[PDB]
């Protein structure tokens, strides 16, 4: 690795040792930027002066409001104090954290050279700068367009503040890249001081719970099952309140167990809530859906299929018991064309070249095709049709039957912009569809989340993390964050 | 980082940095 290489994998090193002490390892808590700043940069902040010295810290980094520091607000943060101490050297004429500092430092000043009283690199030094310390990065002048993109203040030099943002900037892509020791005892033991406290600690239960996979949760309900001698989720339950509680409750569940429960939910009581069994059913693959069905009977001691029979009827209870029995052809990768034309055509004679529409082909072709035979026969149906296939389906049925259809072309379509589409359907008016965030971003956390929060960002502008920020307050929103997992 | 580079495709934060306004007195009362 090159000096500069170094330096800036030393600073991802020190974020990473710090944020992963607790909560997420894609952000500092208050009390992991205290240590840092003990650890890393000793003297700097003033604690003796004022003890209230790191909440002031984190109010002035904590740029989008979550009251954590992630990587991109601390690396801007270590730049200004960069190029203060270039600055500080200039005017004048360890810890590692502060050794990557004076290494990136040194860098620029063993390729820079005089102009007035500042150091500034001229294209060529910038150049050789880029060739023999970050090798790869740099069009025939690309260096050229290099010097134009952080020459700021346009005097065709890039002088130390102009270096340090690019050196935040590219270091800050790397974190990002690769976002796109665990022990249950322990792990139980804090969960349990933090119900025991006078008034709950919420904080702590969020922070640990939320940062943990299924499985490790699992774990942990089991370490305090044998702890305690009382189940973890009664426990909290008896802790928790609102939707802090509903989020809890559901992450401590295993998989199908959420699942199974949120369906049993959508049709228990008066009425259907085909939303919710929808969204469910339409959205889950072949192992997911035969797990719920196993683990339904297990709870509930009833075939989910016979909740789903008994609550609806028609072509949708038709649509709905086909795709829950979960063995829809999985993804045979080899293309069968005269299928796709086929299945192509039938669609299309079943629905927009006839009047009314042969339901029961639709529903063959589309609960029993493989996924990515039915993506090129949504395309080939294009060729045939006028209307692609989510108008046809708005133009041929209506209701429960249409809503189902939709969902589930969407989801074999592209399922993570699907989720994005139902989590800003449920936060963008007046209060908040909670039950639908929560059941999104608790099912989802582990599964296509980056996905999810790309199309979001993608679509709507900004990020899921900033939706979610606007809509809920408290632990709730923090718990909510952490299944997020980071802006953008 | 050289193959990283390939991989990436990352703005600047000059005005997030500049907002921070630290300077060399800062540096001067943390040197002691
Ligand atoms: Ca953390
Ligand atoms: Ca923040
Ligand atoms: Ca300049
Ligand atoms: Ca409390
Ligand atoms: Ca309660
Ligand atoms: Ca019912
Ligand atoms: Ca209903
Ligand atoms: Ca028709
Ligand atoms: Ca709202």
């Amino acid at each position: 690795m090159t000096e500069l290489e170094t330096a800036m994998g030393m600073i991802i090193d020190v974020f990473s040792r710090y944020s992963g002490s607790e909560g997420s390892t894609q952000t500092l808590t208050k009390g992991e930027l205290k240590v840092l700043m003990e650890k890393e940069l000793p003297g700097f902040l003033q604690s003796g002066k004022d003890k209230d010295a790191v909440d002031k810290l984190l109010k002035d980094l904590d740029a989008n409001g979550d009251a954590q520091v992630d990587f991109s607000e601390f690396i801007v943060f270590v730049a200004a104090i960069t190029s203060a101490c270039h600055k500080y050297f200039e005017k004048a004429g360890m810890t590692e954290l502060e050794t990557a500092m004076g290494m990136i430092i040194d860098v620029f000043s063993r390729y820079s050279g005089s102009e007035g009283s500042t150091q500034t690199l001229t294209k060529g030094e910038l150049k050789v700068l880029m060739e023999k310390e970050l090798p790869g990065f740099l069009d025939k002048d690309a260096v050229d367009k290099l010097l134009k993109d952080l020459d700021a203040n346009g005097d065709a030099q890039v002088d130390f503040s102009e270096f340090i943002v690019f050196v935040a900037a590219i270091t800050s892509a790397c974190h990002k890249y690769f976002e796109k020791n665990f022990d249950a005892e322990r792990d139980a033991l804090n969960i349990e001081t933090a119900i025991k406290t006078k008034g709950v600690d919420e904080v702590t239960i969020v922070n640990i719970l939320t940062n943990r996979s299924n499985e490790q949760r699992q774990d942990i309900a089991f370490a305090y099952q044998r702890r305690t001698k009382k189940e973890l989720a009664s426990a909290l339950k008896s802790a928790l309140s609102g939707h802090l509680e509903t989020v809890i409750l559901g992450l401590l569940k295993t998989p199908a167990q959420y699942d199974a429960s949120e369906l049993k939910a959508s049709m228990k009581g008066l009425g259907t809530d085909e939303d919710s069994l929808i969204e469910i059913i339409c959205s889950r693959t072949n192992q997911e859906l035969q797990e719920i069905n196993r683990v339904y009977k297990e709870m509930y001691k009833t075939d989910l299929e016979k909740d789903i029979i008994s609550d609806t009827s028609g072509d949708f209870r038709k649509l709905m018991v086909a795709l829950a029995k979960g063995r829809r052809a999985e993804d045979g990768s080899v293309i069968d064309y005269e299928l796709i034309d086929q299945d192509a055509r039938d669609l299309y004679d079943a629905g927009v070249k006839r009047k009314g529409t042969d339901v029961p082909k639709w529903i063959s072709i589309m609960t029993e095709r493989s996924v990515p035979h039915l993506q090129k026969v949504f395309d080939r149906y294009k060729s045939y049709s006028p209307y692609d296939m989510l108008e046809s389906i708005r133009k041929e049925v209506k209701g429960d039957l249409e809503n189902a259809f939709l969902n589930l072309v969407q989801c074999i379509q592209n399922k993570p912009l699907y989720f994005a589409d139902r989590l800003y359907d449920s936060m963008k008016g007046k209060g908040t569809r909670d039950k639908v965030l929560i059941r999104i971003m608790v099912s989802r956390s582990e599964v296509d989340m980056l996905k999810i929060r790309s199309e979001f960002k993608r679509k709507y502008g900004k990020s899921l993390y900033y939706y979610i920020q606007q809509d809920t307050k408290g632990d709730y929103q923090k718990a909510l964050l952490y299944l997020c997992g980071g802006d953008d | 980082f050289s193959d990283l580079w390939k991989l990436l495709p990352s703005p600047l934060p000059s005005q997030a940095m500049d907002d921070l306004m630290l300077s060399p007195d800062d540096i001067e009362q943390w040197f002691t």
